[PDB]
């Protein structure tokens, strides 16, 4: 019944369905630098070699 | 809703606009009793300089705003400091609480002086004012005629006259079986409550007067005072 | 059919309205009724669902009708009347037993029963209305009657432990009337529900009962919240007597909730983090309690981005309220790469999602920490870098506007660099170790004194169960 | 007569609007008297109101030309409540935007932002939003840039304000005081020495002459046409940290241990 008492008084924050309200409305994060990487070491290479 | 407009005129000088504010600020404080707080000051001004003429009722609402915020000490003494617009704190029923807290501050303040003097209500020191209100407290307990609270709440403040006068008014002997009972449950009260000397020996040595100024008395209770007080005099 | 139902709901009531009514009447067993009370209302709650509902029809049929009657009318004229057994007395089966009730003697007037019965009466109608999702007339009747009904009565401790729970239905149904739909009356009558808590307050303090106190402060924040009225807020919180000793855990934790959102938007950040982190332990993790908690991780969340800091991205991971909360993440992002065309399509596109929890203001404020943070990035990075080069950057007007920002930023300290104008560049400060200083003293100091509050906590709690097993008979 | 008043705000004298003013404040209890103070709304009453708000309006616009701050305050504290009223009665008015704007510049130049910020909660909703930003754009934007810490950008609204002119550079101009005190605080710190050219461009000064006032109440000595902010400054600081505030709050190394022992053993 302590546990009881929490849900209830808590539940006019909630209204309705704080829950279900909202859904019914609607190095990780860097991209693959494998190939940006690729095409960095080629493009200074050319210019190195060629002078 | 706010009571900020009420706060602002006041300052203007004409005293026209300043009293009616007050009026105004007399039937929000159930709730702004908390914005008016910070302005409160100027409220106290006007009332302490003489120069107003609307005294009492700028007292009175400081008043309201100690009680609200439970700053008991300074409603009490605005509360005696208006002198009128009591009327109005007695058509509240649900103020009778300043009343009380008026009761707790006598209480303690009269018992300390009766040793020194059982007389003191008059006394300079223990303000008339406050005098005033612990009887009345006390009257409206006579209006519905029941005696008890009325010597209950007199016993604990050390008032020894206000205890005459009440028993002496149903002392009017309408039997002698009545007059023997008043007697006799005042004995056993003042015993096991007041153990103080001076106190106590008081109250017994005027029950002792009560039936002895009577021609015919059982002598059941008469035992009783003399042993009791260990006074041979009686 | 009717009959057997009706009659099995009736009893189920009877039984428990006899165990509180020889509890209450028994010196200071005050937290025995408390704690059965409470159970009682979720078992009501649960119970009305099978074997009808009408247990309240039941109920009042067979006890004294003081205003009872009145009501139980309204009632089912709200419905649309049906007579069957609706009129209380219809049956005469207490029969002038005490438990019953005495019949004659609550007649006669030497005596009530009906006091704290009326009470629990209005507790269970409340409950059933808001359950039923019976508005307008009903809630608007039940309101008019129970607070004269209430100033009618006198306060005892254990009438006191009843109307903790009486307030929240006469705040919580207004709301609900506003929430159907916009009157003119609804205005009004906003100023009259302020009124009505606010009195009874006042008495409380005198009644020295806590329970109610900390029920009544939280209604009565939430209303000021609605209309923004911070500057009377401020003052009210500093009336001080809110209690906590005795309260139970959720009127300290809606208690806290209602002060972030206080503090933060009046531009207090610092003691704001205590108030929001606190709110969040004390919430359980209960399967109806996910809706809170949704709302106290919207918050957090912005509370922490103003004062500089980063929530863990890692806490929002593994995270499952994942689909509300997407407006959000993408502000922490944002702010964390200190990108600044980024933040502003971020705002613009989730606005509306972002005004119903009232979270947007707060929103705009972090434009000033997108700019801070990227600047943040370029001085950890670089010891001297051009100011030239920062303005390219972060695609800044002119020299004059690139000063402005480390100028200012610097006051708060956060960056904490020193300008070269003539030498054109900037010059990292930084201190970065503070071992040396005097500051590890203070950083402990919390540490410990936390600590040790613990341990009082458990010495004080370790004795008292130990106690009521001892006296109780036992091998 | 509240025509008396009506015709004295056209006639251009905000000189007579003020003198004619406290006649009118007795007055204005009979008109409160006339409402019933919003106890039932009728439409005699709605016309009634009317009055009362014009009234109080043209008061108020006077004050701030007068610059007499306590008046503006007082009637801008009834004018709120007299504003928010139900949900909308003739509370809607061109004036209604006007004086919000006026109310808000008010704030910022006090250099209270803690009520601001209050004050711009409580119009975030309806009002805000019904009537966009268009009038209220000048204190949002202005109170933002200022946030922000992009300070060219605070400048140039306070400029570009002559446009509007008609009780603004009232705030204006204690506005900007405020303004290169601001900047030359967060300069502070920045740097102690600035060429003679650079003090003058990023305080906004027209004239250097204006500059070295700002100097020798700011208490920096200027050697060879260079600002030097570090010497007083420090020493204020010192001095200021010394108090009966700041003494219990520091907390001394051997306090901190009795502090420790003592609650093991209690």
């Amino acid at each position: 019944t302590k546990k009881k008492n929490e849900e209830i008084n808590k539940k006019s924050l909630e209204e309705d369905d704080e829950f279900e309200d909202f859904p019914i409305d609607t190095d990780d994060v860097e991209v693959d630098d494998d190939f940006t990487n690729e095409l960095k070491a080629e493009l200074d290479r050319y210019k190195r070699e060629n002078q | 809703t706010t009571a900020a407009p009420l706060l602002a005129l006041l300052r203007e000088n004409q005293d026209s606009v300043k009293t009616y504010a007050l009026e105004s600020i007399n039937n929000v404080v159930d709730q702004l009793w908390s914005e008016i707080s910070n302005e409160l000051p100027d409220i106290e001004a006007l009332y302490d300089d003489d120069t107003f003429s609307d005294r009492e009722m700028a007292a009175l609402i400081a008043s309201k705003v100690y009680y609200n915020l439970g700053e008991y000490e300074s409603a009490v003494k605005y509360a005696l400091a208006a002198k009128d617009r009591f009327d109005i704190d007695e058509k509240s029923q649900f103020v009778e609480t300043i009343v009380s807290k008026s009761i707790e501050m006598y209480v303690q303040e009269a018992s300390k002086q009766y040793t020194k003097d059982e007389q003191f209500y008059t006394k300079d020191i223990i303000d008339p004012k406050l005098t005033s209100i612990f009887e009345r407290m006390i009257e409206k307990c006579l209006k519905a005629s029941e005696l008890k609270l009325a010597l209950g709440i007199a016993l604990e403040g050390y008032r020894l006259d206000i205890i005459e006068s009440a028993l002496k008014s149903k002392l009017d002997q309408d039997s002698t079986s009545e007059n023997v009972k008043i007697i006799n449950y005042l004995l056993t009260l003042a015993i096991t409550t007041v153990t103080n000397s001076k106190f106590r020996s008081s109250i017994l040595r005027k029950s002792f007067d009560f039936l002895m100024n009577m021609p015919n008395c059982d002598y059941l209770t008469l035992n009783k005072v003399v042993v009791n007080l260990n006074d041979a005099g009686l | 059919l009717h009959h057997s139902e009706k009659k099995y709901a009736e009893e189920d009531q009877v039984q428990e309205l006899l165990k509180v009514l020889n509890e209450i009447s028994k010196t200071t067993l005050t937290l025995d009724p408390r704690y059965i009370w409470r159970s009682l209302k979720d078992l009501s709650s649960l119970r009305n669902q099978e074997l009808l509902n009408a247990e309240t029809l039941c109920f009042t049929v067979n006890v004294l009708y003081p205003d009872s009657s009145s009501f139980k009318k309204n009632l089912l004229k709200f419905i649309t009347s049906n007579h069957k057994s609706s009129v209380p007395g219809s049956a005469e089966l207490r029969n002038s037993y005490p438990a019953s009730f005495y019949s004659v003697n609550t007649e006669k007037k030497t005596i009530e029963v009906t006091a704290e019965i009326n009470c629990f009466m209005h507790l269970l109608v409340q409950l059933f209305l808001w359950d039923s999702k019976e508005l307008e007339q009903l809630v608007e009747f039940n309101r008019k009657v129970v607070i004269p009904n209430l100033l009618c009565y006198y306060n005892l401790r254990s009438l006191n432990l009843i109307n903790a729970k009486l307030w929240f239905y006469i705040y919580l149904s207004h709301e609900t009337l506003a929430r159907s739909s916009e009157e003119i009356n609804s205005d009004n009558q906003n100023i009259i529900l302020r009124s009505t808590m606010m009195k009874f307050l006042k008495i409380a303090s005198l009644k020295h009962d806590n329970e109610t106190k900390a029920m009544l402060i939280n209604l009565i924040l939430r209303d000021f919240l609605n209309n923004g009225e911070v500057d009377s807020a401020s003052d009210f919180i500093s009336k001080l007597e809110y209690p906590h000793t005795d309260v139970s855990s959720s009127l300290e934790a809606r208690y806290f909730f209602y002060l972030s959102k206080i503090n933060a938007i009046q531009l207090d950040y610092s003691t704001a983090n205590e108030y929001i982190i606190a709110a969040i332990r004390k919430a359980p993790h209960n399967s109806k309690s996910l809706g809170f908690l949704q709302q106290s991780n919207k918050l957090h969340c912005c509370i922490q981005l103003l004062m500089g800091d980063i929530p863990e991205l890692s806490f929002f991971h593994q995270s499952n309220m994942q689909k509300s909360l997407l407006p959000y993440y993408h502000l922490t992002k944002a702010v964390k790469l200190g990108d600044l065309k980024k933040f502003t399509s971020t705002i613009t596109k989730y606005k509306q999602l972002l005004l119903k929890d009232d979270t947007y203001q707060l929103c705009v404020r972090l434009r000033s920490n997108v700019i801070k943070t990227g600047i943040r990035i370029i001085s950890l990075t670089y010891k001297k870098i051009s100011l030239r080069d920062i303005c390219l950057k972060l695609n800044l007007d002119s020299e004059q506007t690139v000063e402005y920002m480390v100028s200012r930023a610097i006051r708060d300290g956060v960056i904490e660099a020193k300008i070269n104008h003539e030498d054109g560049f900037i010059e990292t400060t930084e201190l970065l170790n503070i071992y040396d200083s005097e500051d590890p003293q203070q950083v402990f100091d919390e540490r410990i004194k936390f600590a040790n509050q613990l341990h009082d906590e458990y010495l004080v709690s370790m004795r008292y169960p130990e106690d009521k097993k001892t006296q109780q008979n036992e091998k | 007569l509240t025509k008396s008043l009506s015709i004295a705000f056209e006639n251009g004298d905000y000189a007579a609007c003020e003198k004619l003013l406290p006649p009118i404040k007795i007055e204005l209890i009979k008109n409160n008297l006339l409402i019933p103070d919003l106890s039932i709304q009728n439409d005699i009453y709605l016309n009634d109101l009317m009055i009362t708000k014009r009234i109080l309006e043209v008061g108020a616009l006077a004050s701030i030309q007068t610059f007499n701050f306590d008046s503006f305050e007082n009637y801008f504290n009834q004018l709120k409540p007299y504003y928010f009223s139900n949900n909308h009665k003739l509370s809607e008015s061109d004036k209604k935007s006007k004086l919000i704007s006026l109310y808000l510049l008010n704030l910022l130049s006090q250099n209270n932002t803690t009520k601001f910020h209050s004050e711009l909660q409580y119009l975030d909703k309806h009002i805000k939003n019904l009537e966009d930003d268009s009038l209220l754009s000048y204190p949002i934007k202005l109170d933002r840039w200022l946030m922000e810490g992009s300070y060219q950008k605070a400048w140039d609204l306070l400029q570009s304000g002559s446009q509007n002119i008609s009780e603004f550079d009232s705030f204006t101009d204690i506005l900007k005081s405020a303004i290169r005190d601001e900047i030359a605080k967060n300069t502070e710190l920045s740097y102690d020495f600035l060429p003679l050219s650079n003090i003058k461009a990023l305080l906004f000064f027209n004239n250097e002459k204006e500059t070295e006032k700002f100097a020798l109440e700011r208490n920096w000595p200027i050697v060879n046409s260079k600002v030097y902010f570090n010497n007083q400054s420090k020493e204020k600081a010192d001095y200021e940290d010394e108090m009966m505030h700041e003494e219990d709050q520091k907390t001394n190394i051997i306090e901190k241990a009795m502090d420790y022992a003592i609650s093991i053993e209690n």
